C-alpha cells in the first residue's frame, strides 16, 4: 500500500520467529528501537502491528523516531518513545515496472502534522492560502497526492523501498505474541538440571509407568515434591528421583 | 508583488548547468508555504507548468527540472540542457489579489562569438512608382544578439522611423538574424542620394557600413 | 484529456468578444479554470478564475472594469467577455487547466480599427557584389499571417523570413531573403512566392537587379 494509507495489520496468539528476519540478508536496513535485536526472541508482547508500505530509497532514513520530512510529517510518523524495529528493503526489480511505477502515491502537504499512528486517507484539496478551495485545484488550491515516479533506471536513492515497521504493544492483557521457546534432547538417566516448561529441577529421569490424565503436565507427591513429569514434546511421562547423597 | 527576473537571457552548452533567479517585491512564504510558480514556453506553444509552488515539481514534467527559494529570492536549476529547454521561463506569485507573471528569461544554447555580415537592400524603382521607399538593413546571421544599427542619410543621423525584426535562436546554425526598415515617403526619400547602415557589434573588430548611391 | 481554444477575432473597438473553450476531456467539476493574457511581446499575466464547480469568479482589480467570466455547465465551457475594446488590449488570451498544467492552443484577439487589405510584394536587389543577398519585402497586409516561399519550396537554404512587424499605419510589414554566391545572380532565377489568404492573395515576383 503507498504510504498515504500504510496497511497495518495486528498480530496475536502467534509464536513470531524473530530470528529468520535479521538472520536473512534480503533486507538492508534493520534499526530496531527499544529492543535488542537479538533478545527479540525471548520476549512476549500483547500484539504487534505490521504497518507497512513502499518508501523512496533516500526518505528511508525519514522512518524513525525524531526526524522530520515530508514523509515523516505528513504521511506516517513514528513516536517519540517508539519500542519496535523497522524492516526496510530494496525491491527495485518488483515495484519498479518497466516505463515507471506511477500507482504508489505519497502525501505532499497537509495542513497539520499528524499524530504518531494517524492515517489520513481524506482526499481533500488544500487551501494553502486565503482563498475557498470550493473543491477545485486552483493557484493557490491543489491535490496534496503526488506520484513519486518509478522508472526502473533511476538513482539508487530513488529506487522503491518497501518498508514494515513492527510495533510491540504490551497492554495489561495476556501476552499473545512470542518468541520460539527452542528445545534441547532428552537424556534419561544422568543427574542433571532440567527445565521443564518452567520446571526448575534436578535429578534422574527415567521412563515411568504413571498413566497422567491428558490435560495434565506434571505429578506431585505427598508433601507436594514434583517427582513426574511429561516432557512437552512427544507427550511421554518422566519420573524424577533425586541425584544421590548421603553422609560418608 | 511586481517581480524581476534575471538575466533577461542565458547562454548554456548542451549539458551544462543552468540556473536563472527572480525577486519578488514582498514575502512570498505564508504558513511555510512558498507559492510562487514558474512556466516554460517555447515559441508558438502553450505555456506549461513547472512547479507546484516554490521547490516541488508537477509529474509530467522530466526530473531535470528543480528550483528552490525563499521570501523574495527563487532560483530553477536546468542540470541537464538539451535542444528542447530551449524557451522563455516566467515566474508567477500568488500572494496579492493581482497575481502577475514575470518579464522574460530566453535560453539559447551557447556558442563561440560569430561575426555577422551586413547587406543592404535599397528600396526598388518599381516600389518608387507606388509612391514608397523602404531601405532595408541586414544581419547575415550572428551568435551574440545586441547591436546597434545606425541610419546614415547624406550623412546626417536618423531616428523614430525605423522599424527592427529579429529572428528567433535558430537550431543548427545558432545565428539570429537581423533586419532593420526605414519607411520614407518618395518627395523625402529622393532629397538625399547617399544611404548606409552603420553597424557596431561585440563580434566585430570594427563597426561595418553598407552604403550605396542612388543609381 | 485535452483543451481547445475557439475563434480568432477582428472585432472593432468599444465591443466585446466571449471567448469559448472547450474542455473536452476534463472532470469540469474540480478544477479551476483560469484566463490569462499573452501580450504579443512576452508579457504573460493572470485574467481570472473560475470554479466550475460553483461559479466564482476572482478577477484581478484593474481588468475588473469590464471583463467578466463565464461557465457553461451544458458544455462545460468558459466564456471570457472583456466589455470595451482598444487597441493596446490587444493580445493573445488563452484558457488553462488550474495553474496551466493543460493549455488551450490559444486565440489572437486582435481589435483592429483597420480593414483588410492585400500585401504589396516588392523586389529587393541583389547586392552589388563573393555572396550577394536579394529577396522579397511584403508590406501593408492586413490580416496576419502572410506565407512566403522560394520557387514554390525548391529553395530552402539560406532562406530567411523575418517575422511580421507592425506599422504606424496597422498594416503588417516582413522581408524575406537568400544569401546566394555571385555567380548565381546573373544566372540563377529567384522569385518570391507570397500567399496572403485572407485577402485571397497569390503573387510571384522575379528579383532581378
Ligand atoms: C513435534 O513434531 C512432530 C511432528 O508432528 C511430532 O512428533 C512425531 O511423532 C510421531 C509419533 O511418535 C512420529 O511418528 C513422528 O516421526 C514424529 N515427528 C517428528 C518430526 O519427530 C510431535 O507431536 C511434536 N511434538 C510436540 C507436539 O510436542
Amino acid at each position: 500500500a503507498s504510504v498515504y494509507a500504510w496497511n497495518r495489520k495486528r498480530i496475536s496468539n502467534c509464536v513470531a520467529d524473530y530470528s529468520v528476519l535479521y538472520n536473512s540478508a534480503s533486507f538492508s536496513t534493520f534499526k530496531c528501537y527499544g529492543v535488542s535485536p537479538t533478545k527479540l526472541n525471548d520476549l512476549c508482547f500483547t500484539n504487534v502491528y505490521a504497518d507497512s508500505f513502499v518508501i523512496r530509497g533516500d526518505e528511508v532514513r525519514q522512518i524513525a523516531p525524531g526526524q522530520t520530512g515530508k514523509i515523516a510529517d505528513y504521511n506516517y510518523k513514528l513516536p517519540d518513545d517508539f519500542t519496535g524495529c523497522v524492516i526496510a528493503w530494496n525491491s527495485n526489480n518488483l515495484d519498479s515496472k518497466v516505463g515507471g511505477n506511477y500507482n504508489y502515491l505519497y502525501r505532499l502537504f497537509r495542513k497539520s502534522n499528524l499524530k504518531p499512528f494517524e492515517r489520513d486517507i481524506s482526499t481533500e484539496i488544500y487551501q494553502a492560502g486565503s482563498t475557498p478551495c470550493n473543491g477545485v485545484e486552483g493557484f493557490n488550491c491543489y491535490f496534496p497526492l503526488q506520484s513519486y515516479g518509478f522508472q526502473p533506471t533511476n538513482g539508487v536513492g530513488y529506487q522503491p523501498y518497501r518498508v514494515v515497521v513492527l510495533s510491540f504493544e504490551l497492554l495489561h492483557a495476556p501476552a499473545t505474541v512470542c518468541g520460539p521457546k527452542k528445545s534441547t534432547n532428552l537424556v534419561k538417566n544422568k543427574c542433571v538440571n532440567f527445565n521443564f516448561n518452567g520446571l526448575t529441577g534436578t535429578g534422574v529421569l527415567t521412563e515411568s509407568n504413571k498413566k497422567f490424565l491428558p490435560f495434565q503436565q506434571f505429578g506431585r507427591d505427598i508433601a507436594d515434591t514434583t517427582d513426574a513429569v511429561r516432557d512437552p514434546q512427544t507427550l511421554e511421562i518422566l519420573d524424577i528421583t533425586p541425584c544421590s547423597f548421603g553422609g560418608v | 508583488i511586481v517581480l524581476t527576473q534575471s538575466p533577461a537571457s542565458l547562454a548554456v552548452s548542451l549539458g551544462q548547468r543552468a540556473t536563472i533567479s527572480c525577486r519578488a517585491s514582498e514575502s512570498v512564504e505564508y504558513y511555510g508555504t512558498s507559492l510562487m510558480q514558474w512556466y516554460q514556453q517555447k515559441p508558438g506553444q502553450p505555456p506549461k507548468v513547472l512547479i507546484y509552488a516554490a521547490s516541488n515539481v508537477e509529474s509530467g514534467v522530466p526530473a531535470r527540472f528543480s528550483g528552490s527559494g525563499s521570501g523574495t529570492d527563487f532560483s530553477l536549476n536546468i542540470h541537464p540542457v538539451e535542444e528542447d529547454d530551449i524557451a522563455m521561463y516566467f515566474c508567477q506569485q500568488s500572494r496579492k489579489v493581482p497575481w502577475t507573471f514575470g518579464g522574460g528569461t530566453k535560453l539559447e544554447i551557447k556558442r563561440t562569438v560569430a561575426a555577422p555580415s551586413v547587406f543592404i537592400f535599397p528600396p526598388s524603382d518599381e516600389q518608387l512608382k507606388s509612391g514608397t521607399a523602404s531601405v532595408v538593413c541586414l544581419l547575415n546571421n550572428f551568435y551574440p544578439r545586441e547591436a546597434k544599427v545606425q541610419w546614415k542619410v547624406d550623412n546626417a543621423l536618423q531616428s523614430g522611423n525605423s522599424q527592427e525584426s529579429v529572428t528567433e535562436q535558430d537550431s543548427k546554425d545558432s545565428t539570429y538574424s537581423l533586419s532593420s526598415t526605414l519607411t520614407l515617403s518618395k518627395a523625402d526619400y529622393e532629397k538625399h542620394k547617399v544611404y548606409a547602415c552603420e553597424v557596431t557589434h561585440q563580434g566585430l573588430s570594427s563597426p561595418v557600413t553598407k552604403s550605396f548611391n542612388r543609381g | 484529456v485535452q483543451l481547445q481554444q475557439s475563434g480568432p477575432e477582428l472585432v472593432k473597438p468599444g465591443a466585446s468578444v466571449k471567448i469559448s473553450c472547450k474542455a473536452s476531456g476534463y472532470s469540469f467539476t474540480g478544477y479551476s479554470m483560469n484566463w490569462m493574457k499573452q501580450s504579443p511581446e512576452k508579457s504573460l499575466e493572470w485574467i481570472g478564475e473560475i470554479n466550475p464547480s460553483t461559479g466564482g469568479t476572482t478577477d484581478n482589480q484593474k481588468f475588473k472594469a469590464k471583463a467578466t467570466l463565464t461557465v457553461d455547465k451544458s458544455s462545460s465551457t468558459a466564456y471570457m467577455q472583456l466589455k470595451s475594446l482598444t487597441s493596446e488590449d490587444s493580445a493573445v488570451y488563452y484558457c488553462a487547466r488550474s495553474r496551466g498544467d493543460y493549455w488551450g492552443q490559444g486565440t489572437s484577439v486582435t481589435v483592429s480599427k483597420a480593414s483588410t487589405k492585400g500585401p504589396s510584394v516588392f523586389p529587393l536587389a541583389p547586392s552589388s557584389k563573393g555572396t550577394a543577398a536579394l529577396g522579397c519585402l511584403v508590406k501593408d497586409y492586413f490580416p496576419e499571417p502572410v506565407t512566403v516561399s522560394w520557387n514554390s519550396g525548391a529553395l530552402t537554404s539560406g532562406v530567411h523570413t523575418f517575422p511580421a512587424v507592425l506599422q504606424s499605419s496597422g498594416l503588417y510589414s516582413l522581408s524575406s531573403v537568400v544569401t546566394v554566391p555571385s555567380s548565381s545572380l546573373g544566372t540563377q532565377t529567384y522569385i518570391c512566392n507570397v500567399n496572403h489568404k485572407p485577402s485571397n492573395t497569390k503573387v510571384d515576383k522575379k528579383v532581378e537587379p
